[PDB]
């Protein structure tokens, strides 16, 4: 029911109904199209930034993928990992989060350790897959 | 509590201050008329049908007008489709001669339609003319042309001029079949930016706007140059801003936006012909060649009493940054003609109007409302030929002719005031404001002042109560 | 054994037993290569055409990667989904689909409702988060 | 602890405990950077040398995440697969090759079958998923 | 010039190693040629015909 972004104000919990809303638009642009009409067009000084407006969003939507094929998150939206929160992040309690916080709130007290949750995020995954080998 | 764990949400609406590369997009029924426009080119994508403007609630945003990147794109784009536009075009290297120039003596018809009773274009144009050799052994051909007094110069042995540009750099004469009309551009953004958009009415350059709202790209963006007025743009929604970005700093312009537009109408009764003569091989010159039938100046005409009042409600809403003192404005003091004189372009022909009637004022106290008539004010206007847009950066052009009589009728949406720093006048307390000044950015910060380029971060991490199922 | 689209006239059921034939060919090409040898040669006629086919290349993997990673089919050729048919978009029986037609055909009597098939599926997924963010 | 490449020594057993090391750095680089202070500066000799170095990281990229995604081993870092080791490729025990040999020694001894090897594996992965579709 | 030079390395001097040449160029404006002096180093000048030129 709500448009891109739109859910910007919203407390997180009630935020965190819209997410296909802003996930769908990582790839999706105009700027696919050719031109209004096909000298040397390709180099023509739009004809550059468009090229260079293709290859940034590509990278941009390659940056999160990334990340979501270590974490093993891929080809989910809400994905549910094995790492404890030690509070040392934050100390707040799960209804002082979800219920007076928004995500751009919350994204910001917590932007010193995501340096540090991403890796520890990514060596659980590894744990992981290194047990299953000697288990199966 | 103690039962916590890391839940990774991929989607959320979480955004940060980034720059990015905004290409074009325009609409097709502006363009596809093959004219060729100069800067909204057929090279931009076609815009949605249907732009979609999302309102984030409960939002406030940090916008920064005067540090906006989004100015300095757009100056470089412009800067870069001139350049590229007159590319192909005509160089004027076999013009760099000696002219040996005289007096013009044109016949007319009597009436002229007399009505603004201004001046005639003669003691502004002249006759310049130079050799060209032939057959016979030291016999020379004179070739004629009709040039205006702003360009040509004389360097020494009096009655024999020279071109004003060929001691700077080499101009190009703009080729006939490209357009100047100002198509609009919509700067649109790639996917994984977006474009917050103040709505707020009674918005000031800087600081927390608390009704953004989301877009994939702005508006009809119109790349119309001008010096001393805002032309033929869009008003202000709320009532008239003033807005600069340091009121106490004289240094700085002070752009005030208009919410009621103000008609300018400026045309040029005269008739020029136009002649074409080969230079070099395959390269032709075109040059006026005669001027016969009506002969006046070029006149802008403004109606009295619409400005009279947008002064006064300009001055009304100046008098509150500054409380105590009386507003006068003042005609300018000095500079390069595109800063003296309200310089833009009609119809490919470059005018340079006078703007001292519009100037000149003072307001006290309001003590009496006088009334007036319904007058027209009307202001003259050179016509430059020899153009050099922007000061050092850009390539220098040559206007051809235009045949017939010229006419646009054009928006005021906008004025350009820089403030004078009187330092004793503790007693004697008065304000002076003078048009003009500022460079050419500020055309383009009274469009792009709404926007600001924001980067999606949809990558979010919270704690929940899963735990990822083992396997086993 | 068929190669590239060499299935394309067989009827649903026959032509989807050769989906990998047609699947390993959506990023490699010939255009990889780099020269017959190696001014700016990056700038030549031929070597605009080349950068912008490996733009290409890369984009039109990545607008079908895009959808399977929301649908929850990342890795997957085959892949179920709890999105029921209602018959709206086709009342056809189950032997007039996979043994009376061909995969053209077929794409295009839903080509109608493929914009909204997609939504449909995408917000399945998001549900099946939800319901299990929630659940454990 | 080691940094990239840093256990290109180790034995095959050994090293495989920094996968995460070398995975973690196939996008990210220094050349997302815009420059030092930004006619057409798109067209520097060094503006075209850049504008390639972003297009060849992200083919790199996905040209082992395609792979991935066939076998259906999307979002894991090792992954067990189906296929059954015919001896023909290597016929080398348990304990002389995990404690015996290196990645670069391992993978210059089989790289004859590699090209058949993804052709198996990635087949393998079509049979499982026409299997469940006929199963549920 | 100053006569003693600090004649302290007495490797020599740039006389017999630079020329004076004059010439005929062309001014901003194209018709009127003028003529103009400049002190050329003998490496980068070659004796074609008519000596002295
Ligand atoms: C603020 O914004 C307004 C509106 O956007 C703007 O006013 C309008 O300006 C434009 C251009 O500046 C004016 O458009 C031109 O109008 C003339 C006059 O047309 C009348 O007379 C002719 C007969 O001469 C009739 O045919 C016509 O129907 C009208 O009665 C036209 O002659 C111009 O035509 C040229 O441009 C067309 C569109 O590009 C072309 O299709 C056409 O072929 C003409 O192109 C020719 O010249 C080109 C070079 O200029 C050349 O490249 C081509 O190859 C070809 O030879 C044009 O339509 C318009 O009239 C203005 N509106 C009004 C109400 O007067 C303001 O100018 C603007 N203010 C500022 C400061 O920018
Ligand atoms: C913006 O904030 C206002 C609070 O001022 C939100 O309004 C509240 O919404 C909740 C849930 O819908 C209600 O339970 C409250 O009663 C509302 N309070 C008021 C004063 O209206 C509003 O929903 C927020 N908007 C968005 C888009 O998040
Ligand atoms: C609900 O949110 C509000 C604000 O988002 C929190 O209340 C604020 O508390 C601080 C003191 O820590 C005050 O300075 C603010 O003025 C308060 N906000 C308002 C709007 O008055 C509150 O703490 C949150 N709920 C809980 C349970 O912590
Ligand atoms: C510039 O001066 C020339 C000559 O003085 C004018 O051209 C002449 O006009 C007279 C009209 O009485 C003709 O008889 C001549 O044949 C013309 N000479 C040439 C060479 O064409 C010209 O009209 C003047 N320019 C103006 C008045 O704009
Ligand atoms: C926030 O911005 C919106 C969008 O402009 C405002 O809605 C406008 O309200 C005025 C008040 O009469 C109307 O005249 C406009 O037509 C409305 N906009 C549109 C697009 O229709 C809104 O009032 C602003 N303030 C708040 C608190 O939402
Ligand atoms: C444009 O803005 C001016 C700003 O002054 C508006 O003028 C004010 O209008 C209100 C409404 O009646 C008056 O109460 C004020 O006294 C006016 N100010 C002055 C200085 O006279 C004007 O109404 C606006 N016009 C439009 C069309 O929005
Ligand atoms: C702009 O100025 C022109 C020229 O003064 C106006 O065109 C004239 O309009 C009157 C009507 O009062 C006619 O009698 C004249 O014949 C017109 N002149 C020409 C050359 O056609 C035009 O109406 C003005 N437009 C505006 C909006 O003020
Ligand atoms: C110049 O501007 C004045 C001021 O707007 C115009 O006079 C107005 O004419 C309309 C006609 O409907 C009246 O309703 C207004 O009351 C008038 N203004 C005032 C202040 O009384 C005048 O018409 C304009 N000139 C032209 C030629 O249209
Ligand atoms: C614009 O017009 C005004 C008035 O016609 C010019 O002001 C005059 O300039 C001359 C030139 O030196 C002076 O002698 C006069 O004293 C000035 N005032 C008057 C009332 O004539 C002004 O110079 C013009 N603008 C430009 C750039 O020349
Ligand atoms: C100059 O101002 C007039 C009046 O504000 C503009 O005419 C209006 O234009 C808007 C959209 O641009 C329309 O929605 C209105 O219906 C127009 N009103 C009338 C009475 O025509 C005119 O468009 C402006 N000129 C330019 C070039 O923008
Ligand atoms: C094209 O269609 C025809 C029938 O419309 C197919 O012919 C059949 O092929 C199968 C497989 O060999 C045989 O068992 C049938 O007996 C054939 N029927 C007839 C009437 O010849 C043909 O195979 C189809 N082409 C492809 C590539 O599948
Ligand atoms: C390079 O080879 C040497 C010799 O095999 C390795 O050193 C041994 O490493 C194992 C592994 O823990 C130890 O148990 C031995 O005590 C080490 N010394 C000897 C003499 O065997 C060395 O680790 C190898 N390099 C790397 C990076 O692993
Ligand atoms: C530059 O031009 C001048 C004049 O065109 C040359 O000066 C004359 O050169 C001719 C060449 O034979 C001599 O006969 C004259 O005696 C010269 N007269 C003067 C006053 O100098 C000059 O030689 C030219 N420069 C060069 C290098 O050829
Ligand atoms: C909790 O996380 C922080 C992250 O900086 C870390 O410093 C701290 O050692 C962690 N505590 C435990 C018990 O793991
Ligand atoms: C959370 O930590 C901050 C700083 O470490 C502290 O001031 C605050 O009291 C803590 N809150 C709780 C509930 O422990
Ligand atoms: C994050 O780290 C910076 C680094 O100095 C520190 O100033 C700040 O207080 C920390 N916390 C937040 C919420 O920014
Ligand atoms: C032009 O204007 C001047 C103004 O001094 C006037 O004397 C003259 O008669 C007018 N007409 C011509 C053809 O010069
Ligand atoms: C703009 O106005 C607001 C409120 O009127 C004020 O808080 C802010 O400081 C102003 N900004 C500037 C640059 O004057
Ligand atoms: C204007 O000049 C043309 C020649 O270029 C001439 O035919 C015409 O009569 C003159 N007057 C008008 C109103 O066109
Ligand atoms: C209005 O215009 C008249 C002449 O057009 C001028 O004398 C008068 O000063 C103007 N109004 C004000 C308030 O200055
Ligand atoms: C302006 O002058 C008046 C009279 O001297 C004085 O009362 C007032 O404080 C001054 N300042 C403002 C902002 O009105
Ligand atoms: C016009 O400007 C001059 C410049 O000094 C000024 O003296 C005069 O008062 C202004 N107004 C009129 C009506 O001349
Ligand atoms: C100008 O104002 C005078 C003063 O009342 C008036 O008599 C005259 O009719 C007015 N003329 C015009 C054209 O408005
Ligand atoms: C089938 O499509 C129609 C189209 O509007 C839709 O309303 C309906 O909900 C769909 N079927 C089911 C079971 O949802
Ligand atoms: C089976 O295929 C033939 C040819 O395509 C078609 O005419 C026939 O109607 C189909 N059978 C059914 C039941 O639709
Ligand atoms: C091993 O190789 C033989 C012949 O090269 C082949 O028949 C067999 O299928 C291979 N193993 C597997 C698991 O495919
Ligand atoms: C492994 O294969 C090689 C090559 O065929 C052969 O020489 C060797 O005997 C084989 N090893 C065993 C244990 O069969
Ligand atoms: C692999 O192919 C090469 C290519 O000639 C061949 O020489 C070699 O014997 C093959 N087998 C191995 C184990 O290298
Ligand atoms: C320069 O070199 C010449 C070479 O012959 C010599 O005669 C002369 O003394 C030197 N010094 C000066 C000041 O000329």
């Amino acid at each position: 029911i709500f448009g891109f972004l739109g859910a910007a104000g919203s407390t997180m919990g009630a935020a965190s109904n819209t997410l296909t809303v802003q996930a769908r638009q990582l790839l999706s642009g105009i700027v696919q199209q050719q031109s209004n009409l096909p000298h040397l067009l390709q180099l023509t000084v739009w004809g550059i930034k468009q090229l260079q407006a293709r290859v940034l969003a590509v990278e941009r939507y390659l940056e999160v993928q990334k990340f979501l094929g270590l974490w093993g998150c891929s080809g989910k939206i809400i994905c549910c990992t094995a790492v404890p929160w030690n509070s040392t992040w934050s100390n707040k309690s799960f209804e002082q989060i979800w219920n007076n916080m928004t995500w751009i709130e919350w994204e910001r007290e917590i932007s010193n350790y995501t340096s540090q949750i991403y890796d520890i995020l990514t060596e659980s995954q590894f744990q992981q897959d290194i047990n299953e080998v000697d288990l199966l | 509590a103690e039962n916590l764990w890391v839940t990774v949400y991929y989607g959320v609406p979480v955004w940060k201050d980034a720059d990015t590369t905004l290409f074009c997009a325009s609409d097709a029924k502006a363009h596809e008329t093959e004219a060729h426009n100069i800067w909204a080119t057929h090279a931009c994508v076609p815009t949605d049908p249907n732009p979609q403007e999302i309102y984030m609630e409960n939002v406030t945003e940090n916008f920064n007008m005067w540090k906006n990147n989004m100015v300095e794109q757009m100056q470089e784009d412009i800067i870069s489709l001139w350049d590229q536009s007159l590319k192909p075009c005509v160089k004027l290297t076999p013009l760099c001669v000696t002219l040996s120039c005289t007096n013009v003596t044109l016949t007319n018809v009597n009436y002229t339609n007399n009505f603004p009773n201004i001046g005639n274009i003669t003691d502004e144009v002249r006759n310049c003319s130079f050799n060209v050799t032939t057959e016979i052994r030291d016999k020379k051909q004179k070739v004629y042309a009709l040039f205006y007094k702003l360009d040509i110069v004389q360097m020494e042995n009096k009655n024999s001029y020279r071109l004003i540009n060929c001691n700077t750099s080499v101009c190009k004469q703009a080729c006939p079949k490209i357009s100047f009309d100002p198509i609009p551009i919509h700067y649109c953004t790639p996917a994984g930016y977006a474009i917050l958009k103040c709505n707020e009415k009674n918005f000031n350059g800087t600081g927390p706007c608390k009704n953004v709202s989301s877009v994939q790209c702005t508006h009809g963006i119109k790349p119309v140059v001008s010096t001393q007025l805002l032309l033929n743009g869009s008003l202000a929604e709320g009532e008239i801003i003033i807005r600069s970005e340091n009121l106490t700093n004289n240094a700085k312009t002070i752009i005030v936006h208009l919410n009621k537009s103000v008609e300018i109408n400026c045309t040029r009764p005269s008739n020029n012909t136009r002649t074409s003569v080969t230079i070099g091989p395959g390269q032709v010159f075109y040059r006026t060649g005669d001027i016969i039938g009506d002969i006046r100046k070029a006149y802008c005409e403004i109606n009295g009493t619409k400005w009279n009042e947008t002064l006064k409600q300009v001055v009304g809403k100046l008098k509150e940054h500054f409380p105590n003192k009386t507003i006068s404005f003042q005609p300018p003091s000095g500079g390069d003609l595109e800063i003296t004189m309200h310089h833009f372009n009609c119809r490919g022909e470059f005018f340079y109007c006078n703007t001292t009637q519009l100037f000149n004022s003072t307001w006290i106290n309001s003590t009496t409302i006088k009334e007036y008539n319904d007058t027209i004010i009307y202001l003259p206007c050179k016509i430059k030929q020899i153009i050099n847009m922007w000061q050092g950066v850009g390539q220098c052009m040559y206007a051809p002719p235009i045949r017939g009589k010229i006419n646009c009728v054009s928006n005021i949406t906008g004025i350009l005031l820089t403030r004078d720093g009187g330092d004793a006048n503790a007693t004697n307390d008065t304000e002076t404001f003078r048009p003009g000044g500022g460079n050419i950015k500020d055309n383009w910060r009274s469009e792009l002042y709404k926007y600001k380029v924001v980067q999606i971060e949809p990558l979010g991490i919270a704690p929940t109560k899963c735990k990822r199922r083992v396997v086993e």
